[PDB]
RNA sequence: AACAAAAAGGAUUAGAUACCCCAGUAGUCUUUGCAGACAAUUAUGAAUGCCAUAGGUUAGAUUUUUAAUUUAGUCUAUAAA
RNA sequence: AAUAUUUUUGU
């Protein structure tokens, strides 16, 4: 038994008493703690005693002893597997950054799917067409493949004029003199080339350490 | 809608549902480490953690900001202990508010059933309904014997079990932040959430730090019509029996 | 939660109904965040100057008003909605119905279940009950809609009285006996619900507040109840005039 | 998300009298701003500008050749709004230290006048026409006039984006086109390779835009018109700007040094 | 009928994170590392992002806070979340520039993708709406299936003995019942065919014999038969009697979402020269020299076959950062197992002079000193 | 092939040896030394320049010892979340 | 064949039947019987009902066969006890 | 890495 007794629900029990009477028989027991009735009607909550947890999942009928009845089940919606479908289909869109750090929480207010796959607050991303998916799916009654053929294509004419954007952007900058820093192609050459001549030392140090190796296989210590 | 440095400059008097998730408060640990005992609290299973029920959270949070609030309504000494790299600022503000004692470094085995050696030296001063220090307790200030907090806020109750079974053997209530690996027994008023997330600490400590500050308002609101709150304690209580029998003797003699 | 709480035998009922009133709000998840408050601002306003006659033939009157096209109180939809639905009930009912109302602000909680009940004895008897009743439960609708013994309002002269006979207890209906002789005028705990404008206004006449710095007054008192900020700021723009600026606010009815 | 402001005066409900009917500031701030602030809200719609000011997306996106058409939006509805704001009811009468101090600069206001009008339409093409502060260490407070393109920043740490000259028809075979075009080299290989060309005071204070002039073909197409036969225009656009200077305010803005 | 509490959930953006998508395929019967793994073909977690005010925090969204020190400091903020909470009770992080920069690098090179073609080039795009779809209905005969991508069938000449054998057994072998109904369908329009033409100038057909006896019909032109079964098992097409499945079809989307420009034809404007030949070139590294049978360039972070032809034919230790050549990208597609194959062709003289002049490498600059 | 265990509950999760055991330079150039004697011989010549090599062998100051490895601190860290805990 | 109680020799040692060594018969193995004692052990009889988790592992099953559910075993570390 | 001489007693 490496736990404590723990009797911290039943501070107010064990004070209630204590603060009854006094201990000098023949006097009047002394004010209690200051917390004594500021929590007199704020008793503690029930703790360990396992429940049946709420079902996210209809539980298997043809089980006749079933087990895990006190296991939190796992929460699946019908959006992981149109997500897992687009993805896959997509992989290089995972790594388009996307921040999963909510604001305030209030971002599922202005989502209207019913308009397109722009919405307000969040970025044109898979989610957005597996949101317009759903919709189209469920609202307009289209097949799985349907409405992803639909809210597939949309999300191609919006991608294709951002990428058209920064090639037009800064091509209309320079015919107005409007220069630029250093591309992202260009730095990331530079930082190879700090990184090959690192493993260069790493390579002429070894393979010099090797030829020591080979000569001190055979002996010529007597120098003949 | 969103600035990191919100929740101390201008903590919310009471968290919603989107406030709560948003600061990432449902957040539980891997399924595997679980301690059954609070599945009470989870709502389910995703991306292999346990997702604490975001109702249960401010069920638990509204009533912990009722018990700091008439704990502080009643002149009862709160501590906010907060023991982790980045919550200093968190417990110091909190504390500020609901004008406690904070405490953010490992806390020392002992300081409560053991206050007379390691308290000893700390001074101390007496106080009427208004706060507003007493003349003439001078010889109560050194016998007297150190105080102990009447309610303690822990923000990472399973880091600290040496404080909170201090609390539990000498009778103090205590209000902590349940992650689902952390016994649910260690305190008196639980709060299910992710204690292991800077930004929902950070909210929770707000609304305890509010609840007290609108505790300590009644309470000197109410002490400027004449009407106090709370009674002498009983350590002060028997230094005026005494005090009326040395002073007996100087009418007769 | 409610099976938690062990009162002790020396409380009052004040401290135990308090005890339940915190414990309700820990468990309120916010009112909507869109929907607004259906009677309120215009449509409160037409209730109250459209229903505040003792005749029935006045009420209409003034709700055909509002309906008219140009009227400045802008309910023109709503008061002609309801204007479609007052002339489809029995016209009694209307009569009797709104003498009680009357009649209610008056009578103890006791006293009224006695005259309900020989109010009520006295409806079983008239025609428009026991038609109404198998015109749309019994025979669901079918054969057209109710036929009241009297067609409409209109039938009804302005001297009828019709709404007498009904307050009239007969003596072959025994007085109801209750179980209990406890009674009141008034509720005597019915003030956890949101601040009507009986609360609003025992604040301003006992106070010194402003229309920002009332509403706060009880956001406090209140501990944050949600929808009191709602609730209250609706009262403050119906009967709340910005006499003195923002240094004080009054009511309207002076 | 970024959002429309009202306008100073409540030009958008009754506009200018003389200057822009309501009818055209409604065409101009409420519709084309809610245009470009579309676009914007779209491109940092899950980005680090989600909540930045349009300065400070100008700023940081000055230089970023990936970021070009998000300075593009960023830097017209800042512009834009410049303009506007600083446009008054009503002629107000210049102020004494301004209009002494212009005279320093320009050697009459006249000067000035024409030349900012002069200078707008001289360029033939959509920009913003600016009198910038210029304050070097230790040199004196001394001011000029800059024209920017489409969408150019006169703040110093946007200088990637001044766009003051076009490379279309200053830069050839005559002895002018080889000193542009070397300047038009000399700039991208320092900025590319990270060289500062103009040393420039930290936190930006070299250069101070006070007043503004957009010359965009939205604002004056539709009050002034094309401008066939001389009858309003672009010139008379820019004419009639000239009597509704704040000049209060350009002066407050302009914080120019106790000299007299 | 889903509390609120659980309506949030559904809608936050920590449950929007998308299963991690199984790795590139790579060859079942070969040997690999263990104990070291390096960057992957395509990537397979999400990369997050978050507010400069939050880095300084390590405030990503995630169960915890991230620590500083690998995590600040650099410009593009990226990190990979394996596991938001393992077994040491810390979230199993990583940097994800290796594949976040990747994607902004070809996409930096203005590049669409277009279907493979067999060795008159002929660059299609992908996103059109004749070969970009995956819905279908039973009417689509064989000529239709050659457009589609995403078949529901496995490539036969690509699994392996045993995926095969677990295939027919597990997958084909319950499925006799609901095929032979499949023929009653055809065989059903069949009879239908002569009394509609008969009657300008449908029959039930549930009967074994027919089925039976078409099934015999056609053993002599097995070939046929093989257009029956894939359009019942919805199979890619392997023999010509075509679209381009001599390797198998695509395991993904043919762009898989890195690039959605449809067509490169566009002549990007030069400031002073103006409109240019070709697109501007690219640098490329040298890698896995001939003295192999083949070299290897890095392009943009991809590798890719060199130019069909020094720096290719030896290594050469001096050469401080390694041997780099300028080259033009010609065209890039995306293969069946999901790489992103380019035809790095050789870059002219007078491109890379240019492309130099607005860097300020170029020895000579050809405006103003350029005699001839 | 299973893959590594998960460690039973130990008193303290450490390596004995944490910074590697310099082993002396010279003892290894006696060796050759003593293989030239073996060979060639005792009072010979081809161990002159073997012989020459260990006299500046001694002769020369030996290194300085190398900062110690922190590698049990970092097994004192993780040692309960990456085994089943701490015994004692 | 090998190993090896016994018997026998050589050493060690104050003495050495011994431990070590040179050799070595029953016996170990095959077939047919007798014999029935074992730390024949999990120091825990067999069996039924029931009690919260985690990490491995064995033979299967199911599946959105990637990786998670699941039946019957076995083994570590724990909770309540 | 596969190393191994002996060494009793204490009212
Ligand atoms: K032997
Ligand atoms: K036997
Ligand atoms: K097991
Ligand atoms: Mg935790
Ligand atoms: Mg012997
Ligand atoms: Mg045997
Ligand atoms: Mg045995
Ligand atoms: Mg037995
Ligand atoms: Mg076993
Ligand atoms: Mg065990
Ligand atoms: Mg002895």
């Amino acid at each position: 038994g490496k736990g404590r007794i723990f009797q911290a629900a039943k501070v107010y029990q064990r004070a209630s008493e204590a603060a009854a009477t006094n201990i000098v028989s023949g006097l009047p027991p002394r004010n209690p703690p200051l917390w004594l009735k500021a929590i007199e009607s704020i008793p503690p909550a029930e703790i360990n005693t396992r429940p049946y947890p709420i079902q996210h999942s209809p539980p298997n009928p043809r089980a006749r002893k079933p087990r895990n009845l006190f296991r939190p089940t796992k929460i699946v919606y019908p959006e992981d597997e149109l997500r897992r479908d687009f993805y896959r289909d997509h992989p290089w869109e995972l790594a388009r950054p996307r921040m999963i750090i909510e604001l305030d929480g209030k971002d599922a207010r202005f989502l209207d799917w019913s308009k397109g796959l722009r919405q307000r607050g969040i970025p044109l991303s898979g989610e957005s067409v597996v949101q317009r998916q759903l919709w189209l799916m469920e609202n307009q009654g289209m097949t799985k493949q349907e409405a992803y053929d639909k809210a597939r294509h949309e999300f191609y004419k919006l991608r294709q004029l951002e990428q058209m954007e920064r090639r037009i952007a800064v091509e209309e900058a320079r015919m107005v003199g409007g220069y630029f820093g250093k591309d992202l192609l260009t730095v990331g050459m530079e930082l190879e080339n700090k990184t090959y001549e690192s493993w260069k030392k790493w390579a002429t140090t070894e393979i010099a350490r090797q030829e020591s190796a080979r000569a001190s296989m055979y002996t010529n210590v007597v120098d003949n | 809608r969103y600035i990191p440095e919100q929740y101390l400059r201008n903590p919310p008097s009471d968290a919603s549902l989107e406030d709560l998730m948003a600061a990432q408060a449902h957040m539980g640990h891997n399924t595997s480490l679980w301690n059954p005992a609070n599945a009470r609290y989870i709502y389910g299973v995703r991306q292999g953690i346990h997702i604490i029920s975001l109702e249960t959270t401010a069920t638990h949070l509204r009533r912990a900001a009722r018990v700091v609030e008439e704990v502080a309504y009643r002149g009862g000494l709160i501590l906010f202990v907060g023991t982790r790299p980045g919550q200093r600022p968190i417990v110091v503000r909190a504390a500020e508010l609901a004008k406690a004692c904070h405490l953010f470094t490992k806390w020392r085995p002992g300081t409560i059933t053991n206050r007379e050696q390691l308290l000893g030296g700390v001074p101390l001063t007496v106080v009427d309904e208004l706060d507003r220090p007493l003349s003439g307790f001078e010889d109560h200030l050194h016998d007297r014997r150190p105080l102990a907090p009447d309610l303690v806020v822990c923000l990472n109750p399973k880091e600290n079990m040496t404080l909170l079974y201090e609390c539990s053997l000498a009778k103090i209530p205590t209000i902590g932040i349940i992650d689902t690996n952390t016994n649910p027994s260690w305190v008196t008023y639980q709060i299910p959430a992710n204690d292991d997330s800077l930004r929902a600490t950070a909210l929770i400590s707000g609304v305890l730090g509010r609840a007290g500050e609108r505790g300590q308002k009644r309470r000197l609101e109410a002490a400027q019509r004449g009407v106090v709150t709370w009674k002498t304690p009983a350590d002060v209580q028997g230094y005026f029996e005494l005090a009326s029998a040395r002073a007996a003797d100087a009418r007769r003699r | 939660r409610l099976a938690e709480l062990t009162p002790r035998d020396y409380w009052t009922i004040e401290q135990r109904l308090s005890v339940i009133n915190d414990t309700i709000e820990e468990f309120s998840t916010g009112v909507p965040y869109d929907e607004n408050i259906e009677i309120g601002g215009k449509i409160r306003l037409a209730i109250d100057r459209c229903f505040k006659y003792d005749k029935i033939d006045e009420i209409i009157a003034a709700l055909k008003e509002e309906a008219a096209e140009g009227a400045k109180g802008g309910v023109q939809s709503w008061a002609k909605n309801t204007l479609e639905e007052l002339t489809q009930r029995s016209p009694t009912s209307l009569h009797v119905t709104l003498r009680q109302m009357r009649l209610g602000k008056s009578w103890g909680i006791a006293h009224t279940f006695k005259r309900e009940h020989q109010m009520a004895a006295k409806f079983m008897k008239s025609h428009d009950f026991n038609e109404g009743v198998t015109a749309l439960l019994i025979d669901k609708g079918a054969n057209g809609p109710a036929k009241w013994k009297p067609a409409s309002l209109d039938e009804i002269p302005p001297g009828a009285n019709i709404s007498e006979d009904y307050f009239r207890n007969d003596p072959e209906v025994p007085v109801l006996e209750l179980l209990n002789d406890r009674s009141y005028m008034q509720y005597p705990y019915n003030k956890f619900g949101l601040p009507n404008d009986y609360d609003v206004k025992e604040a301003i006449e006992k106070g010194n507040f402003t229309r920002e710095k009332l509403i706060d007054h009880f956001v406090e008192t209140r501990r944050g109840k949600q929808g009191v900020r709602e609730a209250v700021s609706d009262v403050l723009d119906r009967m709340a005039v910005r006499s003195k600026g923002t240094e004080h606010v009054q009511w309207k009815k002076e | 998300q970024h959002y429309l402001m009202p306008l100073r005066d409540n030009f958008e409900q009754e506009g200018i009298r003389n200057f822009l009917s309501p009818g055209s500031v409604n065409m101009a701030y409420t519709e084309y701003q809610t245009f470009i602030l579309e676009k914007l809200n779209a491109l940092v719609v899950g980005t680090d500008f989600e909540q930045k000011d349009t300065k400070s997306i100008v700023l940081a996106t000055a230089r970023d050749p990936e970021l070009a058409h998000v300075f593009n939006h960023a830097s017209m509805a800042h512009n834009n709004h410049f303009f506007f704001d600083h446009l008054s009811p009503v002629p107000v009468k210049m102020g004494d230290k301004l209009f002494y101090h212009i005279n320093e600069n320009f050697g009459s206001v006249d000067t000035l006048r024409d030349e900012m009008i002069g200078t707008a339409v001289s360029m033939f093409g959509p920009g913003f026409v600016w009198l910038v502060r210029t304050q070097l260490p230790g040199q004196p407070v001394a001011l000029r006039v800059m024209a920017t393109y489409l969408a150019g920043s006169p703040y110093p740490g946007a200088h990637w984006r001044r766009q003051e000259m076009d490379a279309q028809t200053s830069i050839g075979s005559s002895p002018q086109g080889l000193s542009n075009g070397q300047r038009f080299f000399e700039r991208s290989a320092a900025g590319f390779k990270g060289n500062k060309l103009e040393p420039t005071a930290p936190g930006g204070t070299d250069l101070i835009p006070i007043l503004c002039l957009n010359t965009w073909e939205y604002a004056w197409l539709r009050e002034y018109g094309t401008g066939v036969g001389g009858m309003g225009g672009k010139l008379a656009y820019a004419q009639s700007w000239w009597n509704m200077i704040d000049w209060a305010k350009v002066e407050e803005e302009a914080r120019l040094e106790t000299r007299i | 009928g889903v509390s609120p509490g659980g309506a949030l959930l559904r809608t936050s953006r920590m449950f929007s994170l998308p299963p991690v998508i199984p790795p590139p395929p790579g060859n079942k019967l070969q040997m690999i590392s263990e104990r070291a793994s390096a960057t992957e073909a395509y990537p397979t977690h999400q990369v997050l992002t978050t507010f400069e005010s939050s880095r300084s925090r390590g405030d990503w969204g995630l169960k915890r806070p991230l620590p500083l020190k690998s995590t600040t400091g650099t410009t593009y903020p990226m990190v990979k979340v394996k596991e938001m909470d393992s077994l040491e009770q810390i979230t199993d992080f990583t940097s994800g520039t290796q594949h976040g920069l990747t994607l902004k690098k070809f996409q930096a090179l203005n590049i669409p993708i277009s279907t493979p073609s067999e060795i008159r080039p002929v660059q299609r795009s992908v996103f059109e709406a004749d070969t970009d779809v995956t819905a279908f209905s039973p009417d689509e005969q064989i000529q239709e299936a050659e457009k589609r991508w995403k078949f529901s069938g496995p490539w036969l000449a690509g699994m392996t003995p045993g995926e095969f054998k677990e295939y027919l057994a597990k997958t084909v072998r319950p499925k006799r019942a609901e095929f032979r109904k499949f023929i009653q369908k055809k065989i059903a329009a069949q009879k239908t065919e002569a009394a509609n033409r008969e009657l300008q100038e449908k029959p039930e057909s549930i009967t074994d014999d027919e089925v039976t006896e078409y099934l015999r019909r056609l053993r002599n032109d097995n070939q046929v038969l093989y257009d029956l079964v894939g359009q019942f098992l919805d199979l890619a097409p392997l023999k010509p009697p075509s679209p381009y499945g001599g390797r198998g079809p695509p395991i993904t989307h043919p762009s898989a979402g890195i690039s959605y420009l449809r067509t490169a034809a566009y002549l990007n404007n030069h400031p002073i020269y103006g409109p240019q030949k070709s697109h501007p070139p690219v640098q490329a590294r040298v890698l896995k020299p001939r003295r192999g049978n083949d070299a290897k360039i890095g392009v943009a972070g991809f590798v890719a076959d060199g130019p069909l032809g020094s720096v290719m034919d030896k290594f050469d230790p001096s050469i401080e950062g390694g041997a780099k050549l300028w080259v033009n990208v010609d065209k890039a597609t995306v293969d069946s197992t999901g790489r992103v194959q380019l035809t790095v062709s050789d870059a002219k003289a007078t491109d890379v002079l240019i492309a130099k002049e607005l860097i300020g490498d170029a020895r000579e600059p050809i405006f103003g000193s350029a005699p001839k | 092939p299973n893959k590594p265990i998960r460690l039973p509950p130990l008193k303290q999760l450490r390596v004995r040896q944490a910074n590697k055991a310099e082993e002396n330079p010279c003892i290894a150039v006696m060796s050759s030394v003593l293989a030239c004697w073996a060979s060639a011989g005792y009072n010979s010549a081809g161990c002159a320049t073997v012989e020459n090599a260990l006299r500046a062998c001694m002769d020369a100051p030996k290194p300085a010892p190398k900062p110690n490895n922190t590698i049990n601190y970092h097994l004192s860290r993780f040692q309960e979340r990456l085994t089943q805990g701490k015994s004692k």
